[PDB]
């Protein structure tokens, strides 16, 4: 396993590298098909403009464009391509939508276009499994009036987990095969440094993934007139859709799997838990859990108890005390022991040091005579028990010579054995 | 002061449950020596004693770690803004998955069957640290202790029956008996052999 | 439970022991399916094995029987108010008195004296049955077997001694040795004959 060397001590390990889109259905908001509709093909071999129409009905396993055909294997030789119907110029927007199922470290995602590329798009991102939405990237040649972005504003420490806006890749010089690239890490000043950024490790971080197509495209004002073929030529489509990415599991999976719910959850390692191994598994307490970085595994280090707890939590104060070592505090201490880790005997108890102190009986009772014994507590090492006055014996339970037990339960023994 | 509202209470483990809320006491923030400190107490849900076991935080979540296996636990939230405290939450509740179990069946007792010979019945009692649903009693039994522990004669038991019949035993010979106790999320430890020996044939009578 | 208090020991005879104590945990009495009953145990006071010996009784006082001669015994006591026990009491000690030895003397020799005729070197053991302090060794020893047991030559060896030196021996002659044990409460019985034959003179050359 490629979460530890040969040795083979913890090391970081990450899932493969995929195409999280890749055969999964993505719901949206615009197909061709129902009512069957004419849709036209505008090229230029040569000059000017040419024109090629269709049909488009779903009931016809040939002239249809069904979501499937934006997440299927996509030959170039034979694009198996997506299209919408049909003039949902503005504000009307048609969307894309798929769900992950678990939270992926997004690298990019892309478009590949049949139809030229649109003058705006959106794309959207979520990282609560779709109940709230969150800007990833603009597309537009007019940002600050189109999605209140500055156009192709900076990039520093601040703004970096801040969705930008640029005005590349949406010319519609491209009337086919136009490519939409989206970076996630693309001139973000953390991202030489992403073992240790908090801040675009959580940039990256995708639940679902909405592509917004907003305007589209015309030639020089030439679609204000509403011909049934001219506008029958205006609309949507991509050939391909592809989210590269991997399971976040922050460096304690090597893969992740479906469980008994269906449910994609990270195969964790290092001793940990939880959907992306964001936890410690329990009874591994002992140093807060932190994701791996490639210099340290950072393992979730099992709770020290000597075998006498099988529940503990992490105390942060006793983690400083010991020097940021072992903070791991165990829980009802069993076996007759003390301790934040079980290391010795409590009150009332000696250790038998003829068993390691993780031995089931390590502790022995001091079993101090109610009457002879003036406390509980007896010596660690011999086991003698605190004896009162004229009171002699381990346990305390006899007199010493020269005296005899009286009638008094505070006052033992202390008769001396008078001459009759 | 308005208690914190919201609370929900998930299993995580088998020790442990993330605790959730929300404030609606926001004002213009943040600052500064009045920052909004939660405090997140639980205990284990309708029982006898229960001191409970609060712990502070500034978040709006936090997760009880350490707790027992299979068990409800009672969450109420309240929240201070120095100098003033609000009352405690609604309690949410959340029961902690299953473990295997950590301790083997007790009062393992084996009688004979009356008034057939070759025949006993075994009794016992679910173990105390069940950290679950116990689905299956495993038993073993043999006519010498000196083999391996797993090479027995393995009966695997309903789980919800605490009495076993075993028959067809030679008379005059000493047996040995061990159980185990199995849930969802595995099997337990066996318990310290029991011995039992047969009668002889020329005892029953009469 | 209070366990009772004031145990005393006292030796009665070479067997008997009575044992007392009090109990301060005294109630509206006397009734009556909770009557306090008292346990009596008791064992060889400082030694190797001693699984102990109690017994049951209501009163304040209980008496052992049976015990060794010349021994030092452990006295414990509990009380029992069904259904409540308490722990044992301090352990209080008593010695039986003496007794007669009920054996002889073992590893009774005689040996030659050297280089002097005429003379031995009786050497011998304490008995295992001694049942107190030996006082003295009276030996008996004789050149006929024949005459009564009471007639032969008593010597009253100091009993501190285990060797006694017997002189004037005809040579050439056969001896007879017994020998018994004595302390403060009598004499035991004697061994069991030991012949010893003195040298020729002709032997003593070289
Ligand atoms: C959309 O549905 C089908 C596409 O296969 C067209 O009609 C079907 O096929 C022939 C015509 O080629 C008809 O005779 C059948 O009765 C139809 N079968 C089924 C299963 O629908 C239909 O005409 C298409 N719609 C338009 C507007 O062209
Ligand atoms: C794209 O247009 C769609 C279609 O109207 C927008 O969906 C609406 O969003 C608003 C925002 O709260 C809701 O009030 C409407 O109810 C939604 N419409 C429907 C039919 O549910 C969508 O928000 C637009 N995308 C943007 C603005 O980015
Ligand atoms: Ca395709
Ligand atoms: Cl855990």
């Amino acid at each position: 396993d490629p979460c530890s060397d040969e040795n083979g001590h913890p090391r970081r390990c990450i899932p493969d590298f995929v195409n999280a889109a890749f055969g999964k259905d993505v719901r949206v908001s615009s197909t061709c098909g129902r009512p069957p509709a004419r849709y036209c093909v505008v090229s230029e071999r040569g000059e000017e403009r040419l024109r090629s129409c269709h049909l488009c009905n779903a009931s016809d396993p040939k002239k249809a464009h069904p979501p499937a055909f934006l997440t299927d294997l996509n030959n170039p030789h034979n694009l198996t391509c997506w299209q919408s119907e049909n003039y949902l110029q503005f504000p009307h927007n048609v969307t894309l939508t798929l769900s992950l199922g678990k939270k992926f470290e997004v690298t990019y995602v892309s478009l590949q276009f049949c139809s030229p590329r649109p003058e705006s798009m959106a794309i959207y991102k979520s990282m609560d499994y779709g109940r709230t939405w969150v800007p990833f990237q603009f597309y537009s040649t007019q940002c600050r009036k189109m999605y209140n972005r500055p156009h192709r504003a900076p990039i520093t420490k601040q703004n970096e987990q801040e969705a930008v806006c640029t005005d590349s890749h949406t010319d519609m010089r491209p009337l086919s095969g136009g490519l939409i690239a989206f970076s996630t890490l693309d001139g973000r000043p953390s991202a030489h440094d992403f073992d240790n950024s908090p801040v675009l490790q959580d940039w990256v971080t995708a639940t679902d993934i909405r592509v917004a197509f907003s305007r589209l495209h015309t030639f020089g004002d030439e679609n204000e007139d509403d011909s049934e073929l001219a506008r029958d030529s205006y609309f949507y489509a991509v050939s391909d859709l592809q989210v590269g990415g991997r399971c976040k599991c922050n460096g304690h999976a090597a893969r992740c799997v479906r469980d008994r719910d269906d449910s994609l959850v990270c195969d964790c390692r290092h001793n940990t838990a939880g959907p992306e191994c964001d936890r410690c598994k329990p009874f591994h307490y002992d140093r807060p859990w932190q994701r791996a970085t490639a210099r340290e595994a950072n393992e979730c280090v099992a709770c020290n108890c000597n075998l006498h707890a099988r529940r503990c939590r992490f105390n942060m104060e006793l983690y400083k005390l010991s020097g940021r070592k072992s903070g791991g505090v165990c829980l009802n201490c069993r076996h007759n022991t003390a301790g934040r880790h079980c290391h010795y005997c409590k009150e009332g108890y000696y250790r038998d040091m003829g068993k390691p102190i993780t031995h089931r009986k390590a502790c022995k009772a001091c079993d101090c005579h109610p009457v002879g014994a003036a406390g509980k507590t007896c010596n660690q090492t011999t086991g003698q028990c605190p004896c009162k006055d004229g009171v002699t014996g381990i346990t305390c339970n006899r007199c010493a010579k020269g005296y005899q037990q009286s009638r008094s339960p505070i006052a033992p023994c202390i008769k001396e054995l008078h001459h009759h | 002061m308005l208690p914190p509202v919201g609370v929900q209470a998930v299993a995580l483990t088998h020790d442990a449950v993330r605790v959730s809320w929300a404030d609606n006491s926001v004002p213009k923030n943040q600052k500064t020596s009045e920052v909004r400190l939660y405090t997140v107490r639980w205990r284990t849900s309708f029982s006898a004693s229960a001191k409970y076991k609060s712990e502070d935080t500034t978040s709006l979540s936090y997760t009880a770690t350490g707790l027992k296996p299979n068990t409800m636990y009672e969450f109420s939230v309240m929240v201070t803004k120095n100098r003033r405290s609000s009352t405690w939450s609604m309690t949410a509740h959340a029961t902690t998955y299953e473990a295997a179990p950590t301790s083997a069946p007790k009062d393992l007792t084996v009688i004979t069957r009356e008034g057939k010979p070759r025949a006993v019945i075994v009794s016992w009692q679910p173990p105390l640290e069940a950290n679950g649903k116990i689905t299956a009693y495993i038993l073993f039994y043999t006519l010498d202790k000196n083999i391996p522990i797993d090479d027995w004669i393995m009966e695997t038991i309903s789980g919800d029956r605490l009495t076993h019949q075993i028959m067809d035993l030679n008379l005059d010979t000493m047996y040995y008996f061990r159980i185990q106790a199995r849930n969802s999320k595995g099997v337990g430890p066996l318990s310290d052999p029991i011995l039992f020996r047969t009668l002889k044939l020329e005892v029953l009578f009469a």
